[PDB]
Formats: C-alpha cells, structure tokens, sequence
C-alpha cells in the first residue's frame, strides 16, 4: 500500500419510478317516458322511448 | 321524387302474434308501396305462424335511420299487423 495502489473509491445509484392510473364516470338525472315495443316470452317488455326539445337554435 | 316500393319484413313474434314490416323512405322522398303487399306478406307470416288474417289495425310509423347534421337522410316506416 506505499502508493495509491490499494486506494479505491466508487459510487454506483439506481433508481426507477413507475406510475399509472386511469379513471371514468357518467351520471344522468333525467325522466322520460317509454313505449312498450313487444312482450317477451317470460312477460319481460322491451320498452322503447324517444323525447325531442328544441330549445333554441338546435 | 315521389316514387319508392320494395316494403319488407322486419320482425314475426309469435309472442301476443305481432308482425312488423319496415320500408325505407329518402330524404326528398315519398313511398307507398301497393297498400296490399304489406298484407299479402303479413298474412304469409301470419300462415307461417300459427295465426292467420293479418290486420293492420294500426297507423305507419316514420323514425329516422340515418343522421347527417340537422337533417334525416333516410326514415324508416313500419307497418304492424295483428294476426288473428
Ligand atoms: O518496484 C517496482 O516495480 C516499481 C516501483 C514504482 O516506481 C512503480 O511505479 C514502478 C515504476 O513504474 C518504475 O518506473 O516501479
């Protein structure tokens, strides 16, 4: 060890960061009536309905 | 302009005996096919079922199929019948 042959010094880092995410909502707050389209063999109904508003230009 | 034909078949529920035919009607178009073609094919799928005597006993019903901005490029007439 005279000289700086044994001498050592060393430094060594590693860093990783993942991330994700992911979001969906829907609301609707409405009322509307529907007509029977025809009865099923179990006595479900297929309703079907259709409501048109013109407010104003649209 | 006002000339169209060709009304088909749509849906034959045997359920409450209900047979539904649709034709197809332009934007700048009428359409009356022979107004006893709609019962001759009701009767055959009336036949075809176990009912018969198809009755039209209702009133043609217009929805638009296609939509391009404010307007109604193609709609869609139903025809039901009651087979009985
Ligand atoms: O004993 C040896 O082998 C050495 C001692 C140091 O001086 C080393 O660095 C080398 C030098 O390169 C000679 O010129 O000689």
């Amino acid at each position: 060890f005279g000289n700086s042959r044994a001498d050592m010094e060393a430094s060594g880092g590693n860093s990783f960061n993942g991330k994700g995410g992911a979001n969906a909502s829907n609301t609707f707050s409405g009322t509307l009536t529907v007509t029977v389209d025809q009865v099923l063999a179990n006595g479900n109904l297929h309703v079907v309905g259709e409501k048109q508003i013109a407010i104003n230009q649209g | 302009c006002t000339i169209t034909r060709q009304a088909q078949v749509s849906e034959a529920s045997p359920i409450s005996g209900i047979v539904r035919l649709t034709y197809n009607q332009p934007l700048f178009f009428t359409s009356r096919t022979d107004d006893y073609v709609s019962h001759g094919t009701a009767t055959r799928e009336c036949q075809q079922m176990g009912y018969a005597d198809a009755v039209s006993f209702g009133q043609p019903v217009g929805t638009c199929s296609i939509y391009a901005g404010s307007l109604c490029l193609n709609t869609r007439f139903t025809l039901s019948w009651q087979c009985r």
